RNA sequence: UUAAUUGCGAUAACGAACGAGACCUUAACCUACUAAAUAGUGGUGCUAGCAUUUGCUGGUUAUCCACUUCUUAGAGGGACUAUCGGUUUCAAGCCGAUGGAAGUUUGAGGCAAUAACAGGUCUGUGAUGCCCUUAGACGUUCUGGGCCGCACGCGCGCUACACUGACGGAGCCAGCGAGUCUAACCUUGGCCGAGAGGUCUUGGUAAUCUUGUGAAACUCCGUCGUGCUGGGGAUAGAGCAUUGUAAUUAUUGCUCUUCAACGAGGAAUUCCUAGUAAGCGCAAGUCAUCAGCUUGCGUUGAUUACGUCCCUGCCCUUUGUACACAC
């Protein structure tokens, strides 16, 4: 199954009911200008790369 | 968890506006000459009015400041 | 200090005072199987009786054993200072005794059995099933002892 | 369980298999033999002085033993 | 090649010079050896019979050669640990003061020993003849 | 490179490790790379160190543990569960036990091994709860390279003292068996089970 | 005899001695003066004595079982 | 006459006194040499100051080194760092800045622990609690 | 009873370090300038005296734990001169809250 | 935005006070001042020892010289977030690098406002009103028991269930205190005894002597090899000592021996963010002796997050009220 790569840009807030969770903007190293955001659980920082399984799902717990 | 009670703001204000050419934009000096143009009852308050007034006055340079 | 190698010249489990020792373990913790000998008691007496203490109680000797056994009902004839024995400085002569296995239950009764017939708070405390030693009861040991 | 005495139809395993064993403990030899810990740990004592393996590490309650060429 | 007795590690030290000692076989054990914890705090005697008391005086021959005076209070105070009070929690306890007291008498005998008029036990001229020349032994082979 | 006459005798095993900032006497940090991506930067490489035990402030800020160096990080997360809180001591002998069992098997570099384990075994992807209450549901959640790293060390730990517990075995051993199965990956190991179970809930409630 | 020896003086500036008025406030009230008269009595004397504040707190109960304690306050006081 | 300095090193509670002075390559703590610490696994801890800058920069000097107070470990922090310090300061005396400012730099960037105390200090305990900021167990019920 | 060096030693402790320090200042400098052999000050490490107690005269309440100290400064400063020039300037002038301890040497 | 009604701001409010802060104490540094035989160091007047050709140690301060590096306490100096970078309405501030002994209010406490509780204390008081008692007393004292009695339910605790271990020998390092002439206090050292302990001398009213409290955890080597086993010492019979006028209901300590559940613990629930949690002991309080308790002190020293309102509690604003003794 074709794990794919993805960057962190923005770490635009911190979501989650108990505050775990984070919403941060990546991007893709490989096949550039996809920009999608993901909900996170660990501590994370600006420029930081991370694995994502699939592209298709958007960050929906916002606000 | 920084932010200063008014005594040291309104001290470094005051000390600032009728003593500028007396100050200069380093901590050391305006800690030393503090000593003597105002009575403080502490070391460190002293120096947490010398602090902010080294930090209102680097902003002065950078345009004007309002108050 | 030296290391030496180990043959098996053995043999399985024996009775012992009609107290089964149990095999394939070293003979002072085998002699700890013994009722009313402890670690100490039976690390003494192997070191009486010249008997290495490596011999795992398995490759050892019947003439090592009736050693030991004459040292289990006589003990005081083979160098000891005669404050080591389980029962020391006894009521019915004064002499400091080693009951064995089998029959320390019969001193146990016997003993409970005068405290009964004495009629002492300690007796009737026995026959209570309750704390002899001041142990409080109110909120600890409650369903059993 | 596992057996506690030594002797030719057990020693004549312990020669002939503990060449070619990468690492051996009290345990890995516990879990590969009938011996026992100590009968275990009688057996680093003692092969070693034969020199069929090398010591690399030498501790107390810890077996670290490669075998030799 | 000088050496006195601190180029040597402590534990085969004293390995070393018990085994001295046991060639020497004239330490003067005091007869009930053998038999005795050495410590409350001990529950079950000292598991070496051969040469033990030579382990207990070549310990404790290295410490009055480290120290300057060393009563039998301070040698009771070291070689203690702690002690298994039952339910309650732990504590130290005193070691006993029969051997290692009788160690040091056995050591006097020797000739390793002074009487030291100021404290307790110090180290004698021919106390060191022997540390040093064992020194020089376990350093060197 | 030449013998240096000192008037204290250093032996030349302990001497010689001047030419090279090696681990305690036989371990290079040399081509230590990773061959999994995201997790560069975030584990301790190009640091050479001498030993798994440090005086490391490493607590005091959100990512100073991060720098923390991974074999004291495996150590520190091994002193624990009560008996074993304290005693770092203990943790460093054991590691430098385990990285001699370690590398008696599979010759190559022990701490890429370890490195190779760490990035096999990190949950991939962990559940949350949303909701608050117990009649909630679970999302699953893309996990921090960190909390990956940080996360499975202790699932390293968590298994060999499952295994050490009660039985013939013993923690270094056990260990050397837990890394070598983490790095390979067999599903045999704890680790990588308890990681396995974490991505299979996971799948289920995206 | 001859090893202690007694010097009795008197305390200048008598409205900044806290004990001394408290008695003044203790006489006053066993007489059958008013407590609320007293309190503003003992007040104004030392607050005219250069006192920056004083602060006069009678606590127990007056004409009423239940009860009340009250405060009688001039000037700046500081409690930290 | 003879040129010497003397620095120091203080931990938690541990503190150590050095004093590096001209000689023929000798470290000596507590009698004991460098090789001798204790324990053997926490040897090698002390030998970084060595390792890092080399024996070719120790032909010349003699050292002597006291150790006291703290527990085992918290020594050893104390012996490496006065002994790094002792370098640095001897080097700097005596020898071109470079050879200290060499030192300094090496000694930073691998952990500046050596040349600097650890300034983490204990925390008092506090009433109903049997730690610093730990707490009693209260139940509700 | 014409220049007869004594030893002679004072030793100083108090609990208010500022009138601890107006009174040891003192000999100090009268001393020096009497052009003595002076052993300087040597303030020994001050002791302080703990109490812990509960607050509450009853035991009802949370478990606070008050408790209070005594500081107890401490000082012994040598002299080297006549019985009779010092004397003079010791009897005299003795701060309160400073328990003077003269004793003599005998070394 | 802050830990803060802490500030910037907006602004029918402006200028203030209390509280918070500031302050004080304590821990963290200073090769720069003052010094010290109640502390230490190096040389050596005088010497001494060995392995030796020079390393450590017995020492002496008008039976030597010098000093504060370490120890100590007086005077200070030091941090005010400092410089820079990023971001914010470009403000108050927060993030990071670097330098620094130190950048979480520098760590922590002492103090801590208005109003209140029918909170607790009449069992601290010769602080106290009213009632009761007052000669056969609810006054005072003496003897013995009880407060500890034990089918049970609940709270705070220590020992564990083992190999990250127990046991034996060896290595072997702390800090905070306390201690008697207003007499039997801390006790060293010698002797005897397995041990607890007994006896004789000795220093200390205490930076001097106990004391370097040579604490424990810890480290090295050997015994054990998964067995309720040598893990566990509950329970119980014996003997030996100490404190007390008295130890029986076992005061406690020591030795032999007896050898239970306990195989990590349901619902439920406690505390905690770095020299912190936890492990480990020690010192003091009480105390003639009894700590499994408390207050402190040191040893070893984790994991995890720099967030939120999901539970819980508190606070604020809006709103409803037929509540105000206030659901
Ligand atoms: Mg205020
Ligand atoms: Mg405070
Ligand atoms: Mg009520
Ligand atoms: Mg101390
Ligand atoms: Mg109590
Ligand atoms: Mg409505």
């Amino acid at each position: 199954t074709p794990v794919t790569l993805a960057k962190v840009i923005k770490v635009l807030g911190r979501t989650g009911s108990r505050g775990g969770v984070t919403q941060v903007r990546v991007e893709f190293l490989e096949d550039t200008s996809r920009t999608i955001v993901r909900n996170v659980k660990g501590p994370v920082r600006e420029n930081d790369i991370l694995v994502l399984m699939e592209s298709e799902r958007e960050a929906r717990r916002l606000r | 968890g920084r932010v200063r009670t008014k005594t040291v703001k309104r001290a470094s204000k005051a000390l600032i506006e009728r003593y500028y050419p007396k100050l200069t934009l380093d901590f050391q000096t305006n800690k030393r000459l503090c000593d003597e143009i105002a009575t403080i009852q502490s070391k460190r308050l002293r120096n947490k009015i010398a602090g902010y007034t080294t930090h209102l006055m680097k902003r002065i340079q950078k345009g004007p400041v309002r108050g | 200090s030296l290391v030496v190698q180990e043959q098996g010249s053995f043999q399985h489990i024996l009775r012992l005072l009609n107290t089964n020792v149990d095999g394939n373990i070293k003979i002072v913790y085998a002699l700890t199987t013994i009722k009313g000998v402890g670690r100490r008691y039976s690390n003494l007496v192997c070191k009486k009786a010249d008997v290495d203490l490596h011999k795992r109680a398995g490759e050892l000797t019947q003439e090592e054993l009736e050693r030991i056994v004459q040292i289990m009902q006589n003990p005081t004839h083979y160098k000891i200072p005669a404050w080591f024995l389980n029962r020391q400085n006894d009521i019915t002569d004064g002499k400091d005794y080693h009951t064995l296995a089998n029959n320390v239950e019969s001193k146990l009764r016997d003993d409970l059995e005068r405290l009964k017939k004495i009629r002492a708070h300690r007796g009737i405390r026995h026959f209570w099933g309750l704390r002899v030693r001041g142990q409080h009861t109110k909120t600890t040991g409650r369903r059993r002892a | 369980q596992h057996a506690v005495i030594l002797d030719q139809e057990k020693y004549d395993r312990i020669l002939k298999e503990v060449p070619t064993y990468r690492y051996v403990s009290v345990s890995v030899l516990v879990d590969r033999l009938k011996i026992g810990g100590s009968l275990a740990r009688i057996a680093l004592r003692h092969l070693e002085k034969e020199g069929i393996i090398k010591p690399i590490s030498k501790h107390s309650k810890q077996a670290i033993y490669t075998r030799a060429t | 090649p000088g050496v006195s007795v601190r180029d040597v590690a402590a534990q085969d030290f004293i390995n070393a010079y018990a085994s001295f000692l046991q060639r020497q076989g004239k330490l003067e054990v005091p007869g009930y050896v053998d038999i005795v914890k050495t410590s409350s705090g001990n529950e079950m005697p000292p598991q070496d019979a051969e040469g033990w008391f030579y382990k207990r005086a070549a310990s404790v021959a290295r410490h009055i050669y480290m120290r300057k005076q060393v009563g039998v209070g301070k040698l009771n105070k070291l070689y203690g640990g702690a002690k298994s009070r039952g339910v309650r929690p732990y504590k130290h306890i005193d070691a006993s003061g029969s051997i290692n007291r009788k160690v040091l008498q056995a050591l006097e005998k020797i000739g390793i020993v002074e009487i030291s008029p100021k404290g307790g036990r110090r180290i004698s001229e021919n106390g060191q003849r022997d540390l040093d020349r064992i020194a020089a032994q376990t350093l060197e082979e | 490179f030449t013998p240096v006459v000192l008037a204290t005798p250093i032996p030349e095993e302990v001497q010689q490790a001047q030419t090279e900032i090696k681990l305690f006497n036989k371990w290079s940090f040399e081509e230590v790379e990773v061959k999994d991506a995201s997790l560069v930067d975030y584990v301790q490489v190009r640091q050479p160190i001498f030993v798994a035990h440090t005086a490391g402030r490493y607590a005091n800020k959100r990512f100073r543990k991060a720098q923390c160096p991974i074999i004291e990080r495996l150590t520190n997360s091994l002193m624990m569960n009560g008996r074993n809180n304290g005693k770092k001591l203990k943790a460093v002998r054991i590691i430098k036990h385990t990285l001699d069992i370690i590398n008696v098997l599979t010759d190559q570099n022990p701490i890429q091994v370890v490195v190779d384990a760490i990035t096999n075994t990190g949950p991939r992807e962990d559940t949350t709860r949303v909701g608050g209450g117990g009649a909630a549901r679970r999302q699953a959640v893309d996990v921090s390279p960190l909390r990956r790293v940080n996360q499975a060390i202790a699932l390293l730990t968590i298994g060999a003292r499952e295994a050490a517990f009660r039985n013939i075995k013993t923690i270094a051993e056990t260990l050397a068996e837990e890394l070598i199965n983490a790095a390979k990956g067999s599903s045999t190991s704890y680790a990588i089970k308890k990681k396995d179970e974490l991505e299979r809930v996971a799948k289920s409630n995206r | 005899p001859g090893t202690i020896v007694l010097y009795a003086e008197r305390v200048q500036d008598r409205g900044l001695s806290a004990v001394a008025q408290a008695e003044s406030m203790k006489f006053k009230l066993l007489n059958g003066l008013a407590i609320r008269r007293a309190a503003y009595g003992v007040v104004r004397y030392v607050m005219e004595s250069g006192a920056k504040g004083c602060e006069v707190v009678v606590s127990g109960k007056l004409r009423a079982a239940r009860a009340k304690a009250m405060k009688f306050a001039d000037g700046f006081l500081i409690h930290s | 006459a003879v040129p010497s300095v003397q620095t120091f090193g203080k931990k938690k509670s541990a503190t150590a006194v050095a004093h590096v002075k001209a000689g023929k390559g000798l470290i000596k703590v507590n009698g004991s040499p460098i090789t001798l610490v204790e324990p053997e696994i926490l040897r090698f801890k002390v030998y970084e100051p060595l390792l890092l800058v080399g024996l070719d920069k120790f032909s010349n000097i003699d050292i002597r080194v006291r150790v006291t107070g703290g527990g085992h470990v918290s020594q050893v922090y104390a012996i490496r760092q006065a002994i790094a310090k002792g370098l640095v300061a001897y080097h700097q005396k005596y020898v071109d800045e470079q050879s200290k400012n060499e030192l300094k730099k090496a000694f930073t960037s691998y952990d500046r622990t050596l040349l600097i105390a650890d300034s983490r200090r204990p925390e008092p305990k506090k009433f109903g609690g049997k730690g610093a900021r730990s707490r009693f167990q209260k139940s509700y019920r | 009873q014409q220049q007869q060096i004594i030893k002679i030693r004072i030793t100083l402790t108090s609990t208010k370090v500022k009138q601890l320090e107006n009174v040891s200042s003192n000999i100090v400098k009268n001393a020096e300038q009497h052009n003595l052999v002076k052993k300087g000050p040597v303030r020994l490490p001050t002791k302080v005296l703990k109490i812990s107690t509960r607050k509450t005269p009853n035991g009802e309440g949370s478990k606070t734990w008050e408790t209070y100290e005594m500081r107890i400064h401490k000082r012994y400063i040598d002299l080297e001169a006549p019985v009779q020039i010092v004397k003079r300037i010791t009897q005299i002038t003795i701060e309160p809250g400073v328990d003077v301890e003269v004793v003599v040497a005998s070394n």
